[PDB]
């Protein structure tokens, strides 16, 4: 019975404030506090925060100066609030019930990204082998948001395919796929891959060619 | 600025104990709590107050807290245990709580494989933008956790270098590195490398324009 739901914007820019609401239900808010935690991609929970059942609040030492918590006991809601955002704020966020000293029950978690990055189409670009089977593969560069789809003859290579997760660096996302076909099939059949991006209307086929 | 510290890593084949260390200043004194966490899904509350179970949590979970260690064990490790660890507390001295630095605990059910290198060169339709991008592909390795290094004409090359995170296909493991540049400065070399490392064991793979 007792669940703690997150909601709230997933794509903020380094300029505004995030907005996270958490809402209960099952317990009331007024005989229980509730903690904020975040994590950062690959990285440890951090502690943000906490609300207590008398509304009492309480902020960690380096997130202080722009963090606010708050909260409204009828309809079950606890808010939070970052101003002053950058690249590094980019993570998932929990809020966690308070039961003495440990964390009893948490949400199932929200991720959020700070990034000043605008709707951008990928650069498609083949990947040849350089001088007994072959494999092909597609830089899909430069793109955001996610997700990016890739497939190979428009679904007709389905064996061999392998799909790699994205990378980011200069705001933009990076993301590339591979094909391994029996040798003797490649080049006297050709293998052409199909990207798609969703976010940016953009359909793109790309043939790989001996160079 | 209380900070608890655990070892990032803890291999174990399948029925093994696993154990993991949380170290602090008197951490006797305070109680701790371990969370299980599974890659991206909520942490789980697995042990509270030092030595405690909540209800619904298996029985081969158990905790102690002695001399300035917490330790969580896991005996008769499964499939299903395997998880990212982490140790908490709370501390006076500034009112607030505490995470540990988390410990990786990887169940074994395999032999360790080793990975297929592919280091593809910069294509023409790019070097047409002025830039170059080598993409070094990394496949069929287990467990999940490679190290990747590059290296222009024998000497170390860390920046404009990316890796990401490892990911399961299939059976086994797969990543890939990425090395951004300008177009003349490939052109410029004399030979590339990426050295992908795994249990013991490099694999190198060459390109020289």
């Amino acid at each position: 019975q007792v669940q703690l739901k997150e909601s709230g914007p997933g794509l903020l820019q380094p300029s505004q404030t995030l907005s996270l609401t958490c809402t209960v239900s099952g317990i009331s808010l007024s005989d229980y506090g509730v903690h904020w935690v975040r994590q950062a991609p690959g990285k440890g929970l951090e502690w943000m925060g906490i609300i207590g059942h008398a509304g009492g609040t309480d902020y960690n030492s380096n997130l202080k100066s722009r963090v606010s918590i708050s909260r409204d006991t009828s309809k079950s809601q606890v808010f939070l609030k970052l101003n002053s955002l950058q690249q590094e704020d980019t993570a998932m966020y929990f809020c966690a019930r308070h039961f003495y000293t440990y964390f009893d029950v948490w949400g199932q978690g929200i991720q959020v990204t700070v990034s000043s990055a605008t709707t951008t189409a990928p650069s498609v670009y083949p990947l040849a082998p350089a001088c007994n089977t072959v494999t092909l593969g597609c830089l899909v560069k430069g793109y955001f948001p996610e997700p990016v789809t890739v497939s190979w003859n428009s679904g007709a290579l389905t064996s061999g395919v392998h799909t790699f997760p994205s990378v980011l660096h200069s705001g933009l996302y990076s993301l590339s796929s591979s094909v391994t076909v029996p040798s003797s099939t490649w080049p006297s059949q050709t293998v052409t891959c199909n990207v798609a991006h969703p976010a940016s209307s953009t359909k793109v086929d790309k043939k790989i060619v001996p160079g | 600025s209380y900070t608890l510290t655990q070892p990032p890593l803890v291999s174990v084949a399948l029925g093994q104990k696993a154990t993991i260390t949380c170290s602090g200043d008197k951490l006797s004194d305070v109680y701790v709590h371990w969370y299980q966490q599974k890659a991206g899904q909520a942490p789980v509350l697995v042990i509270y107050e030092d030595n405690r179970r909540p209800s619904g949590i298996p029985d081969h979970f158990s905790g102690s807290n002695s001399g300035n260690m917490a330790t969580l064990t896991i005996s008769k490790a499964q499939a299903g245990d395997e998880a990212d660890y982490y140790c908490q507390s709370w501390d006076g001295t500034n009112s607030a709580w505490v995470f540990g630095s988390g410990t990786k605990v990887t169940v074994l059910g395999q032999p360790n494989a080793a990975p297929s290198v592919t280091l593809f060169p910069p294509s023409s339709e790019e070097l047409k933008t002025n830039q170059a991008t080598l993409v070094c592909m990394i496949n069929g390795f287990y467990p999940a956790d490679v190290a990747v290094t590059w290296e222009a004409d024998g000497t170390p090359i860390t920046q404009g270098v990316k890796t990401t995170q490892p990911s399961k296909s299939d059976s086994k493991y797969m990543a890939t590195s990425y090395l951004t540049m300008t177009a003349d400065a490939w052109k410029s070399r004399n030979t590339f490398i990426c050295k992908v490392t795994h249990g013991g064991n490099t694999v190198e793979k060459s390109l020289s324009p």
